[PDB]
């Protein structure tokens, strides 16, 4: 009955699949989708905070459904009804030009029998991991407008000290992408029950 | 038949041991009619049921029911027979002990996890373990830290890419381990004296490997370890001598290069008989025994003893003669040390340093080929008898005492 | 919101390539050889819009304007199986049909009479992007067309869009083959200069590397144009695999640049690509690694210490980042990779997935695009080509008649510079005083 | 780390013993003639790096250095199965395709005109080589390429690698048959000068010897050169298949040297073989190994001098008994089946090895035997007698006078009839007690 009843939920309420779009759209693994996406956030803000815009959930929402019919991972009925919204306003009180903060929270929908599985504990570290992920792309944002720059024209010391510091922050990167990226996302991917397990779900 | 020691009041004259003994006698109320072998068996047989349950859970198959007819039938006998009892449990542990042997040697790829000890453990393959020495010897002749342990695994998995090991699965499954006092939270005084190695036995054979075992590994290690380096500071210093050829010889050079080459053949026959005529001897005696026969214990056995006769005749149990060779393979290792950084005449200080170690080295060589002398005659000892014989086979070691190179610095 | 990417296809050479590029993208996406995405596709979870735009008939038409002085090429994309993959509305042909008659100086002033036509395409495909990050031109760099009329588009695109990307896959000619075109040394000056001077990155497709893999790893006994092409094609693939296929590293054509060209000059990356016929981490390393798999001649001048500044290696298939970096660590340990001396080894990886609709053998495939001082070989030769004609004054009658090269050969000559230029400046990058 | 060793291959008969040494190399580690792994040697326990370069697509590409002075082995080598073996870039050779025409003169000009190119060689062998330990060449000293070439290597492999071992395989000229090479003797002689003063170690490969091999126990009436290179192969390979492949015993260089040449002078090495037939026990092998119809190595048994061994190694390549090989020790001892220095204990190691698994052995037992023997004397007393010959008649001098190395005077030949001289008197010393005063 056990193995029956899991199996069921598996193949029936794809649990593996939510898991899947959560790690998609809620930890931010769709690249061309999110360099296209942020870039054309930070059009309408930049500079770390937002300069009084993505205050409410309107704005940063309709440049999302723009956004959703281009992606690398998404266009799936798990890769719908994706929730964006703000766990803070965006208004410091000490605006800053160099900043690379980015925090918002995107969620996946899940079913109900299977939200005893991926619960919010899970969520919630996915999108830490978003917005980890999203103040990286920030700061690949401004150093593509600041290439952008220099190739539409001192000079080029500000360039040998943008390559090493672009060569550290990379290995940096890589470092973090290999082992916060990488492993766990194997054994997220790889870790789906199949014998039919309820727990298993849950506790992977 | 099924490992459940019901002894809720301490009834049975079986007690549980200490879990890692899971199972024990209690010999204070064993019945007399019950021989001791026969005790024994029938420890040995619940052993292997308990564990094969306790592994189904992480042997007799069907034939459960039909034992117990038999001893229903037994039971329902009018006179104990110890006889028929002993028989029907013979029988039993015979058809267990063939099945965990069908399982061991099929399932359990034994030989595979003998050449891995072999290689590893054993130093089997000597050319791959002289490029580990090689690739750790920085590692190694600084006392272990916390991170001389991984800086010397790294070096292992390059020597092994520089031998073409890339392929083997198993270095993964082997860690070279590092005794650092540091690592707690005495300090080895050198690398050298704190690497280990780890093999990630797989089931069963951590049946096999127990602490004891694993522990005896480690002793061999080490021993082949401490042979290899001495030889092959012996072997450098040769080579730095002959890099010297061209050069004008020194008196002091020759001395060195005579004590050098006489050190070195004695460190090597002697290592060259505990290898082959002990060593050697015994592990393919092991190996033939656990080929030959279809029962796990038996193939247990025989590797026991080949480890036991590659210990004894390595004088490792000999404890005396075991730190009377250690100390010649240091006096080698000095020896080979002094020729390295004097490769030309030695300077006062090195000079006064090679006839220490030439005299030092005569010393304790005429005590050990008069002691292996000794050890051959009272002892029938392939190896020693060996060892001895190639120490005074033109008599030269016999008219030096023993001694490899008795002639002045 | 999207990323289109305009691809110019200049020349036989450059339509050839983009139409076998259209054909492995359609592939990747599951779209049908006539654009539309095939039924077991359209779920897909390959990214399509990187590479190809969605009409809103569930049609993938790729973002391509092919513009030719020469009728052949665009012919034959019309006429072919593909002709509706393309955009036909995006194709610029040059009534003209003369070409640029393997004339570099013929072919920019073809490139100036058909600038409205081929700028018209590459301003519709920037619309049509929804993130426009820039424009890739696929051309050669031998013949007349692609490099003087490819010049004349890379200059126009500079100027119109100074703020995006000016991607090149720039065909350098065979130096051990007699060029059809006689004039090629001077063509390839020129190309060899515009990709330094106007381009972020140029991917350099070296025929003779190709036919050498080919013959030694392919079997192909005298590859043919098509198979020539069909490895441009798949070179193309690969380096737009990140965009085309979700990954979760260098994901992007800006990041790819970015990682490949750290001096805007010194922007030409070899390709290698891995098997050339179960890959692991370190079997695709060493294979890459391997002189045979690699898909750029570069002259091995024994003179100049050449090194790698970057390697970037895009391996598509089921890859663990682990095990990638894994293999990474093996190959450094072995010292299959020399890493640029000024710097820490840079050594990134890209993991992409494989087409679909392609049955691949292999669980993992990999392509390496390298930044190495010894591409300046390939330089090198092409300035000494272009100096050798251009003091013999060889094949310039066909020049004279184009007004870049009516009075002298100055564009020729400072092509050349431009070029040595480039040879000394990935020499230097090579050194620890690149700096 | 590997510890590489670059193999050159000199002259003629130099290129064509390491074609056949490479040949035996690639059947014992299961290596293609194209340098691919066979299946079945995919997983061998032997260390191929010592001797094969991995190539990053898994082909095994030799270090040798092929160096020849005449175009036809140079041309063999790249007609035949193993071209791909070698790295062509590890490659020298003489663009003056007249040969050292068996004068070490000649040779040693030869040496002279692709020093570039040899060095050249030699250096991207070291650099291809984990630990590159030396350069052995592998040479006749009868030739004119591998004796004169031969000798000019040596000289510049020891002034360029000073803490390098220079080894040479030095093939020897049957000494029973009239030398074709009015100036092979001149040749021989510089080559032994050369191994005596920039080598450390020279093992004679003496063709006499090889030819009395081939008679009485391969069969073989009038044995070619190419019999006497598959021999020299297979002496190769049995002698580096503890550094190649991983044994318990003397798996080094430096340990080999150390255990085998207490005397730098007594450099001339004998080799035996056993069984030497066209169930070989231990003691049987020994047995067959101490006779003398068994020893691959020419040299005089003088009656005078009481030649004796400084050391012997024998290598036991197969499936072995240790407690026969003990047994065998054992009974050659008191056999006196092998005479040892008097000056020292008899040293006889023995060091058992596995067969190649890639390696079809017609012998479940296959067995080497190193004798450092004074006997060995004789061998250097007529190399000597033989430079002395030719120097004092000035036999085939006028084509030495055109090359460098004779245009003034025959020093290089006196000196080196000289050094051979002083050579046997040594190894006839170390038959003696005195051998320590000697």
């Amino acid at each position: 009955v056990n193995k029956a009843a899991v199996d069921y939920f598996f193949v029936e309420l794809h649990l593996g699949a939510h898991f899947e779009a959560l790690r998609h759209f809620l930890l931010m693994e769709d690249g061309e989708f999110a360099q296209s996406l942020s870039d054309l956030l930070f059009e309408k803000l930049g500079a770390g905070q937002t300069p009084g815009e993505l205050l409410s959930p309107l704005v940063l929402n309709s440049v999302l459904s723009k956004a959703l019919q281009y992606s690398l991972h998404g266009d799936t009925p798990h890769a719908a009804n994706l929730s964006f919204a703000l766990k803070f306003l965006p208004e410091a009180f000490a605006p800053n030009a160099p900043d690379v903060l980015s925090c918002l929270e995107l969620r996946y929908k899940v079913d109900w029998p299977l939200n005893i599985v991926v619960t919010e504990g899970c969520l919630s570290r996915y999108s830490g991991i978003f917005s980890f992920l999203l103040q990286l792309k920030l700061m690949m944002w401004t150093l593509k407008d600041v290439c952008f720059h220099l190739k539409r024209t001192q000079f080029r010391q500000l360039q040998l000290f943008k390559h090493e510091m672009q060569h550290f922050v990379k290995v940096i990167q890589g470092y973090i992408a290999n082992q916060i990226l990488h492993v766990t996302w194997c054994e997220f991917r790889a870790r789906l029950a199949s014998v039919g397990d309820l727990e298993e779900i849950q506790r992977a | 038949l099924h490992g459940l020691l019901l002894d809720q009041h301490e009834e049975f004259f079986i007690k549980q041991g200490p879990s890692s003994k899971q199972f024990s006698l209690r010999v204070e109320i064993l019945p007399s009619y019950i021989p001791v072998r026969v005790a024994e068996k029938i420890l040995f047989v619940g052993e292997s049921v308990q564990m094969f349950e306790n592994q189904n859970v992480n042997i007799l198959k069907d034939q459960e029911d039909t034992f117990a007819a038999e001893l229903h039938r037994l039971k329902q006998q009018p006179l104990f027979s110890l006889v028929d009892f002993e028989q029907v449990v013979d029988r039993i542990r015979s058809t267990v002990a063939e099945h965990l042997w069908k399982l061991m040697v099929e399932e359990s790829d034994l030989l595979g996890q003998l050449k891995i000890i072999k290689d590893f453990y054993l130093l089997g393959r000597g050319e791959l373990f002289q490029a580990f020495i090689d690739t750790a010897q920085h590692m190694l002749k600084t006392p272990p830290t916390a991170v001389t342990e991984h800086d010397v695994n790294v070096a292992f998995q390059q020597s092994a890419h520089k031998v073409l090991l890339d392929d083997d699965n198993l270095l993964p499954l082997l860690h070279l381990t590092i005794e650092y006092h540091g690592k707690e939270h005495e300090a080895p005084a050198s690398g050298w004296a704190a690497l280990g190695l780890s093999y990630k036995v797989q089931w069963p054979l951590h049946i096999l490997f127990t602490p004891a075992v694993l522990e005896k590994y480690n002793v061999v290690f080490k021993y082949l370890l401490s042979v290899r380096r001495v030889q092959a500071e012996l072997q450098h210093c040769w080579a730095l001598q002959m890099q010297r050829k061209h050069l004008k010889s020194n008196q002091t050079d020759a001395v060195k290069w005579r004590l050098r080459n006489h050190m070195a053949f004695l460190v090597d026959n002697l290592q060259y008989y505990l290898q082959v005529d002990v060593l050697e001897s015994q592990f393919s005696q092991l190996l033939h025994q656990i080929n030959s026969t279809r029962d796990f214990e038996s193939i247990r056995l025989a590797h026991d003893h080949f480890l036991s006769n590659l210990l004894a005749q390595s004088f490792i149990l000999l404890k005396p003669v075991f730190h009377c060779l250690n100390e010649i393979l240091d006096l080698c290792h000095s020896f080979c040390s002094l020729v390295s950084q004097n490769l030309g005449p030695l300077d006062e200080r090195g000079a006064a340093q090679l006839s220490i170690l030439v005299k030092g080295f005569s010393r304790q060589s005429s005590l050990l080929f008069k002691i292996l002398s000794s050890v051959r005659n009272h002892q029938i000892n392939s190896d020693l008898a060996q060892l001895l014989l190639r120490l005074d086979y033109n008599k030269y070691y016999t008219q030096a005492g023993g001694t490899l190179g008795s002639f002045g610095m | 919101m999207p990323r289109e990417i305009i691809t110019l296809q200049l020349g036989q050479c450059g339509n050839q390539i983009g139409f076998e590029f259209w054909k492995q993208l359609c592939a990747e996406h599951g779209i049908s050889p006539e654009g539309i995405v095939e039924e077991f596709a359209t779920e897909g979870t390959d990214r399509k819009d990187v590479f190809f735009y969605q009409a809103d008939d569930e049609h993938y038409i790729p973002r391509a304007v092919l513009l030719d002085l020469e009728p052949r090429v665009i012919h034959s994309i019309l006429n072919s199986p593909y002709a509706k993959l393309y955009n036909p509305e995006n194709i610029y042909l040059s009534e003209h049909g003369g070409g640029a008659g393997n004339n570099w100086a013929s072919g920019f002033s073809q490139g100036e009479k058909i600038h409205e036509d081929i700028f018209d395409i590459i301003d519709r495909e920037a619309d049509g992007s929804d993130s426009l990050e820039g424009f890739v031109l696929c051309h050669s760099i031998a013949g007349g067309t692609g490099s003087g009329l490819g010049s004349y588009l890379l200059e126009r695109l500079n100027d119109r869009y100074p703020k995006k990307l000016v991607q090149t896959y720039s065909v350098f000619p065979n130096q051990d083959e007699m060029s059809d075109v006689v004039v090629q040394p001077y063509n390839s000056l020129l190309t060899l200069k515009r990709l330094t001077q106007n381009a972020d990155c140029v991917v350099v497709l070296d025929n003779t590397a190709l036919n050498r893999i080919a013959t030694d790893r392919l079997h192909i006994q005298n590859p043919s144009f098509s198979q020539i092409n069909q490895l441009v094609s798949t070179i193309m693939s690969a380096s737009t695999t990140t965009l085309r296929y979700p990954g979760y590293m260098n994901n992007d054509l800006i990041g790819l640049i970015a990682s490949l060209i750290p001096t805007p000059r010194l922007h030409f990356l070899m390709t290698g690509y891995t098997p050339l016929t179960k890959t692991t981490v370190l079997d695709v390393m060493r294979r890459l690694l391997q002189p045979k798999n690699v898909m750029v001649s570069t002259g091995r001048d024994r003179q100049t210490n050449h090194c790698y500044i970057a390697i970037l290696n895009i391996i598509q298939g089921e890859v663990d980042p682990t095990q990638v970096h894994k293999s990474l660590q093996r190959i450094r340990e072995r010292k299959l990779a020399n890493f640029i001396p000024w710097g820490p080894a840079s050594i990134q990886v890209a993991l992409s997935r494989k087409s679909p609709y392609l049955p691949s053998a292999h669980r993992v495939s990999g392509l390496m695009m390298a930044n190495h001082t010894s591409i300046s070989s390939l330089f090198e030769s092409s300035c000494q080509q272009y100096d050798k004609l251009r003091k013999r004054e060889a094949f310039l009658e066909q020049f004279r008649k184009e007004d870049i090269f009516k009075e002298n050969f100055d564009e020729l000559d400072r092509s050349r510079e431009v070029v040595q230029e480039l040879i000394d400046e990935y020499h230097a990058a090579t050194r620890p005083d690149y700096i």
